[PDB]
């Protein structure tokens, strides 16, 4: 019945805030000022369960090791093991001295399918240990009031219904019902998205729970003041609570690369099954029996798996993920390592994901010019001037006049991610001071504070008077900062490279409008100002006590704005053009307010410059926004309050029809609802994140890539791949890589693919013809799983044949990791010829020794007789059984040694879908290493002292060696002239049916 | 007689050719 | 998703009728081409061959040893009495000695009368085809006494006490070359060590050569052997209907209804053996006359 459960949690939360504070007293039973007798506390602390959200689900190592035993291409291994088995037991039970062939094939299987689970096992269990070392949950206790004293207790033992006090920095434990604050603001950043510290005041101000400012959050934290509050919801019944809850009990997906592997056997197995049954048939029409045509049919279907395919593209995705984890982006699924090159549509959230989660000094006023400060996280920008005498006023302004201060260990951190106590616009101030203005300690220390006004609670203002300690000047320097339209009331001078002038409009206004420029760029404005007091009325020895008019209100000297925002991180601009650029659809997805979403939108760039939304046009035209069309709008902002009235085809719309969207004052279910619209349409969803709203958000999306620092544990858990070092770019790392290695395994794929032709057909011929067998087990085995390992494992190395993050995203109905063009080109026209030069080596081996290729013929009834050893060749000689069987098997071991010579050429033109061998070039280190120990290997098998009574592999005669050295010339000559019409004629007939 | 070859060189040469080719292999995937 | 056999819009089997024939066209027209290249490299693969000598003769060094009833398992289980169950045997040795009869061995232009006594080597010229047909050397039956007979189209052999003639395998230009006077220790033996290919019987074990009472040889003039005036081969091509040597043993007092091994070494400078191969040069049998 958990169906219901989950669906009672995709709905967004309800309340019952809105209440007196006696009605909530009397709900629940508590004394506003005394909270309740701790004995009531240890009555609900052991009657419902500690505060504190329920561990996850642990996974036992040893299901992990079963889940790596299993899945498709395992599983597809595992019933070829089965399969030898059971031919094994038909073998062994119905004829004399039965073989082990098909019992070693088997072991060898099943041994496959163990060393890759092992090694697969081993990566994502290194992943998870990594993982591990970044859980430094820190307990914390918060303080309670109960029985009328206040007590620091552990988080955990806070219950329902008590008082509850917070200072700022302290965390809010739980969701809490203020009653009582003063000047509080909360941070509901990792919660609700909502960049600026949200200020929280007893009095219900909104319908819904998140946006009033009664309630306080868990897992949020007291940015200034204090305040008091009831405890309304503990444990995992909390807001962040029902949200990490929902996010463990959500569907992970298929994933593309999953999808594609699996079809991909389906066309394995599909062929491998119509060759078994159509030989079963043919061979039930030649002569023999059902014992012997069920054997073939086994020995057909098991011969056309790929055995080794699974260890190289284990190894495929581990060396991609590897290149991902030094570059500090982790994944925690392998896969999941190729999901961000098939993304076609990325959803991102702003606070902490887009953004730097952090208020910045964004611009500044100053000679009725606007400078706009360098922004970045790690300061690589412009930097403004900063010889002017209006900058060393305005500096002097904000950098004494601010209630902002370094910590204890603020030393050796950087000016900006050191950490700042008080307000964020004051900490944004003194940071920026800090950096574009030498250093704040020396400087506000050399102007001593004598009398200072806090910010007020109406006409918020701020000011100080501090001494003066210029050499040619000893008058007071007073100085206030607030809202423009607070201190313009309060100004009549105005500075300008020094000196004063009146408060003239045509300068005044020319403020009005930069004020207006700054602020509907969604950031948030203050104004500066600063005068000299008089030392002949005021002197050096009289003291202004806070009480009466002892400063000048007006008639001050305004030197300029100072506005401020969360600026986007270093790299985000960039790469979202990147994806851009990728065709991959940017869509911003964040419960912040609209009006500063809409501003970082269209400042990283997923609202495109130029673009206009349904409102907009309106605006531009002065007309009602219900006449405007929507079709003429590109671009559109969807309101979180207008999401919750809407239909499944309506928000399929939304995303048919606008190109650019942005979802505002969106809530983490309606996330996941946004997450489930854009899958709908069939395409690839990667959404980045950091707060626990994106945990319901990363976990249903096809890959979820969470920050690793700015990030909640709950989304980072919940994700699918991990930011250790926050770079954004690393997305357009991933979606470049995620192409790659999808091109690279297709190569790679090819090439294993190819070896199945000759390595079956003499099977097949054997059955046909009746001629000796031309290739052996042991030495299949040697090619699969010995020789081409090395070669295949080094097509992964191979680079870009052109721009990959030019091209259109892959469409997953279309582009299929194994097309028709692979299996029209491996096993219809290389492995053919492969096929061919491996029975040349062989006539020739046998022809050379006495047999004539025509003598061979129906020859296999006497030839494979361990009694007859009287075999007549075509010279008339008679033929022992060991004799002829050592022919055999010497003409086994350079049908081996033809291959590895024909897989030269196959791994030279797999190397290359496109482009020509001398274009791209043998570059690949890792590739010319796999031919030379692929040759020096298979020369190795063939002439090692006791090879042909171990392995059955017998020396060959040297010129064996150039047998099949013309197929190798035709298989690369052909391949490169179809590279060649490929490039010349870009149209369709060498491209739609032989480019893979 | 025409019933006997000199597989011991053959073999030889085989191994050193194997032994020669997977140094040199070697050397090609350490550029230094 | 799989019924994409056809659609208003053509298709069959997944693609159009236009594209079914250029698939088609383009794969016959390669797998032609590839057909044919294999068939010019084969060709070049021929031409690299002569016609009178196997131009790799190294893996047949050391020649084997085969008997007439080529037995499942080289044993020779049958009842002295029922005639259906040595059906099996007698069978195989008349078609094998069906080639030796007189009138198989009637032309003078390709048969050569040897002699009655064993002799050297005779070599007809060079491998070359410089020369015509060579000739064969007859090899009548009666060389191999008790076990050849006068009989009529069913040879009646030996019920008790069976018979088992031996061959030497035919090599091409293959000259036997039987042991120096200085025989070590070649069991008894007679002394025409010096133009016949001596072949010596016995059991395999303790027991065996217990059981196998006596053993009586058969061949050309009395030698248990073969002789050298048969050699060398010089290919079925230019020496077709060969006649190569042939030797019966017969085992006379053998313990009936009991299963003994007899190996039968053939012995010479020239005959090879192997512990893997236990034909070449060497041969066993498993002879259990059960009644
Ligand atoms: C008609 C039949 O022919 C001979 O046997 C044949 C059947 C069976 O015995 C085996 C050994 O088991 C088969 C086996 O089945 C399937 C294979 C493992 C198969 C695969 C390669 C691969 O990669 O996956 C599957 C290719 C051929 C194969 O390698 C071997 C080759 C030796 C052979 O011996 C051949 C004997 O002479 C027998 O007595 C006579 O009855
Ligand atoms: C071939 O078989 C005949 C039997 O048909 C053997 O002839 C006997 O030989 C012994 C001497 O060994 C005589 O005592 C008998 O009188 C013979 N019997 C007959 C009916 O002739 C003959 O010895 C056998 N030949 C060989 C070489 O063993
Ligand atoms: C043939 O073999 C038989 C054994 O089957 C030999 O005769 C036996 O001789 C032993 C004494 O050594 C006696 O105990 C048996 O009773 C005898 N059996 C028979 C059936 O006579 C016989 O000597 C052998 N003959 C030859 C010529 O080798
Ligand atoms: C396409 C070209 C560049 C490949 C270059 C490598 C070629 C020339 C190498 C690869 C394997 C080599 C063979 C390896 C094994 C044997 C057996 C040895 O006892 C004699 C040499 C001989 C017969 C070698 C001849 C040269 C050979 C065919
Ligand atoms: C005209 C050109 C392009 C044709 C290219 C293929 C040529 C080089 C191929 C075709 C047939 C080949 C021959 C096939 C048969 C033999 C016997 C073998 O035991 C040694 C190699 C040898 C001697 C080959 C040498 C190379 C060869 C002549
Ligand atoms: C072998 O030696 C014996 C005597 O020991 C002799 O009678 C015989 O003629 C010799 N044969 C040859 C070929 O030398
Ligand atoms: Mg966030
Ligand atoms: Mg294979
Ligand atoms: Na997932």
């Amino acid at each position: 019945k958990e169906r219901d459960m989950d669906e009672l949690k995709k709905e967004v939360s309800m309340d019952d805030h809105k209440l007196s504070l006696d009605e909530l007293h009397r709900k629940y039973g508590t004394d506003l000022s005394r909270g309740l007798t701790p004995a009531r506390a240890a009555e609900i602390l052991a009657r419902d369960g500690p505060n504190a959200l329920t561990p996850p689900p642990t996974t036992p190592e040893w299901v992990k090791f079963c889940r790596q035993l299993f899945g498709g291409f395992s599983m597809l291994l595992w019933i070829g093991a089965i399969l030898c088995f059971l031919a094994y037991g038909i073998q062994a039970a119905t004829e004399e001295e039965p073989q082990n062939d098909n019992l070693y094939l088997g072991v060898v299987l099943s041994a496959v399918v163990i060393i890759t689970g092992c090694f697969s096992y081993y990566q994502e269990a290194k992943s998870s240990k990594i993982m591990e070392s970044f859980k430094n949950m820190v307990p914390q206790q918060a303080l309670v009031i109960r029985n009328g004293e206040k007590m620091s207790i552990n988080a955990e033992e806070v219950v329902v219904g008590d008082l509850v006090e917070v200072k700022g920095g302290d965390r809010i434990p739980a969701d809490l019902r203020i009653i009582s604050a003063n000047g509080c603001k909360v941070d509901n950043s990792s919660l609700t998205g909502e960049s600026e510290p949200q200020t929280r005041s007893p009095d219900f101000t909104n319908e819904n729970p998140l946006e009033t400012r009664n309630i306080a959050f868990f897992s949020t934290n007291c940015v200034e003041g204090t305040a008091r509050g009831i405890v309304v919801y503990t444990g995992d019944r909390t807001v962040m609570g029902r949200i990490a809850t929902l996010a463990s009990g959500l569907e992970g997906g298929q994933t593309p690369i999953a999808a594609e592997i699996e079809h991909f056997i389906h066309i394995i197995t599909g062929v491998a099954v119509f060759l078994g049954v159509s030989f079963f048939i043919l061979s039930l029409i030649l002569e023999y029996t059902w014992l012997e045509a069920v054997i073939f049919l086994i020995g057909i279907i098991v011969a056309n798996v790929p055995e080794g395919l699974l260890a190289t593209v284990t190894v495929c995705l581990t060396l991609t993920a590897k290149r991902m984890a030094r570059k500090n982006c982790l994944v925690k699924n392998l896969e999941a390592v190729e999901t961000l090159g098939s993304t076609s549509t990325i959803c991102s959230d702003k606070t902490g994901t887009l953004t730097q989660n952090r208020m910045t000094v964004a611009h500044m006023w100053s000679d009725n010019q606007i400078h706009e400060a360098d922004t970045t996280e790690n300061q690589s920008g412009v930097s403004f001037d900063k010889t002017s005498a209006t900058w060393l006023a305005l500096s002097r302004i904000a950098g004494l006049c601010n209630r902002a201060v370094f910590q204890a260990n603020q030393e050796n951190l950087p000016i900006l991610k050191r950490a700042v106590a008080g307000d964020a616009s004051e900490s944004a101030l003194l940071k920026c001071i800090e950096l574009c203005c030498g250093s704040v300690k020396e400087m506000r220390e050399r102007y001593t504070k004598i009398v200072e006004i806090p910010f007020n609670s109406t006409n918020k203002y701020q000011l100080s008077i501090h001494k003066n300690p210029n050499t040619a000047e000893p008058r007071h320097l007073l100085v206030m900062k607030g809202a423009p339209e607070r201190i313009l009331d309060r100004c009549s001078s105005i500075l300008i490279h020094g000196k004063e002038q009146p408060l003239d409009e045509e300068l005044k206004d020319a403020f009005q409008n930069a004020y207006l420029e700054l602020g509907g760029l969604g950031e948030r404005v203050l104004g500066f100002c600063h005068l000299f007091l008089p030392d002949e009325q005021f002197p050096e020895g009289f003291q202004f006590d806070t009480d009466d008019v002892n400063f000048p209100l007006d008639n001050l000297c305004f030197v300029g704005l100072i506005s401020m925002i969360d600026p986007p991180r270093a790299a985000v601009p960039d790469a979202v053009g990147k994806c851009r650029s990728a065709g991959i659809k940017v869509i911003m997805v964040t419960g912040d307010h609209p009006i500063t979403a809409k501003a970082i939108a269209k400042g990283v760039g997923i609202i495109s410059e130029g673009n206009e939304t349904v409102e907009d046009i309106a605006a531009r035209l002065n007309i009602p926004v219900s006449q405007v069309n929507p079709r003429d709008a590109k671009a559109c902002v969807v309101h979180g309050s207008d999401l919750k009235d809407m239909t499944s085809e309506q928000l399929d719309d939304i995303l048919k029809y606008h190109t650019e969207i942005v979802f505002a004052r969106t809530s983490p279910q309606q996330k996941l609802i946004i997450v489930e619209g854009c899958q709908r349409q069939g395409a690839i969803v990667a959404v980045t994140g950091d707060g626990v709203n994106d945990s319901p958000a990363s976990k249903k999306a096809d890959i979820g890539v969470a920050m690793g620092i700015a990030g909640s544990d709950v989304s980072k858990q919940a994700a699918d791949m991990i930011l250790l070092d926050d770079n954004f770019a690393s997305i357009v790392t991933g979606v470049e890589e995620g192409r790659l290695i999808f091109d690279n395994l297709k190569k790679s794929i090819a090439y294993t693919l190819t070896s199945n032709i000759p390595e079956i057909t003499p099977f097949l011929i054997f059955i046909i013809a009746n001629i000796p067998l031309p290739l052996g087990t042991v030495t299949i085995l040697c090619i699969d799983l010995g020789t081409d390992m090395v070669p295949a494992i080094s097509l992964a190395y191979e680079q870009a044949e052109s721009d990959i993050m030019k091209r259109q995203p892959r469409n997953p109905k279309t582009d299929k990791l194994v097309n028709e063009q692979l299996i029209s080109m491996a096993y219809g026209q290389i492995g053919m010829i492969q096929a061919l030069g491996g029975f040349f080596t062989y006539f020739v081996i046998l022809a050379e020794n006495g047999f004539l290729p025509i003598h061979l013929l129906g020859l296999r009834v006497n030839w494979d007789d361990r009694w007859i050893n009287d075999v007549e060749d075509s010279y008339g000689q008679q033929w022992t059984y060991e004799q002829r069987k050592i022919v055999e098997f010497t003409c086994h071991t350079p049908f081996f040694v033809t291959i590895v010579v024909v897989q030269w050429a196959d791994l030279v033109i797999c190397k290359t879908r496109r482009n020509s061998v001398f274009q791209q070039g043998m570059k690949n280190k890792i590739l010319i290493f796999g031919l030379f120990e692929e040759t020096a290997l298979a020369a190795f098998l063939s002439y090692c002292p006791g090879m042909g009574v171990a392995l059955r592999m017998y020396p060959l005669k040297p010129t064996w060696w150039f047998c099949a050295f013309p197929y190798s010339l035709l298989i690369f000559v052909y391949d490169e002239v179809r590279k060649l019409i490929i490039r010349r004629r870009p149209g369709g007939w060498v491209e739609k049916e032989t480019y893979y | 007689d025409p019933f006997y070859y000199d597989y011991e060189t053959v073999r030889n040469g085989g191994l050193i050719f194997a032994a020669l080719a997977f140094i040199v292999g070697l050397i090609i995937i350490l550029s230094k | 998703k799989k019924f994409i056999w056809n659609s208003e819009k053509k298709e069959f089997l997944g693609r159009t009728g236009g594209s079914w024939f250029k698939i088609l066209l383009f794969y016959v027209i390669f797998y032609g081409c590839l057909a044919g290249i294999f068939i010019g490299t084969i060709q070049v693969m021929l031409l690299t061959i002569s016609e009178f000598k196997p131009t790799y003769q190294d893996r047949v060094a050391p020649p084997g040893l085969t008997q007439i009833p080529q037995s499942q398992k080289t044993e020779i289980s049958f009842r002295p009495n029922d005639p259906q169950s040595y059906e099996s045997y007698v069978v195989s040795i008349v078609r094998f000695l069906e080639k030796y009869k007189d009138l198989a061995q009637k032309d003078d232009m390709i048969f050569e009368d040897c002699g009655n006594v064993p002799s050297e080597l005779k070599e007809r010229g060079e491998y070359n085809n410089e020369r015509g047909e060579r000739k064969v050397c007859r090899f009548r039956l009666e060389w191999l006494g008790n076990c050849s007979g006068l009989n009529d189209e069913t040879y009646g052999y030996k019920d008790g006490k069976p018979c088992v003639i031996i061959k030497l395998n035919r090599v091409l230009g293959f000259k036997p070359k039987p042991p120096k006077n200085e025989s070590l220790e070649t069991y008894p033996v007679m002394k025409y060590n010096p133009y016949v290919l001596p072949v010596h019987c016995t059991g395999k074990r303790d027991e065996d050569k217990e059981k196998v009472g006596t053993m009586e040889y058969f061949g050309l003039g009395g030698y248990p052997g073969f002789p050298l005036q048969y050699y060398p081969y010089y290919g079925k091509l230019l020496q077709p209907k060969y006649l190569q040597p042939l030797m019966a043993v017969q085992f006379t007092n053998l313990t009936m209804d009991t299963e003994i091994r007899i190996e039968c070494k053939a012995y010479g400078e020239n005959i090879g053996y192997s512990e893997k191969d236990r034909f070449q040069g060497r041969f066993d049998v498993k002879i259990e006359v059960k009644s």
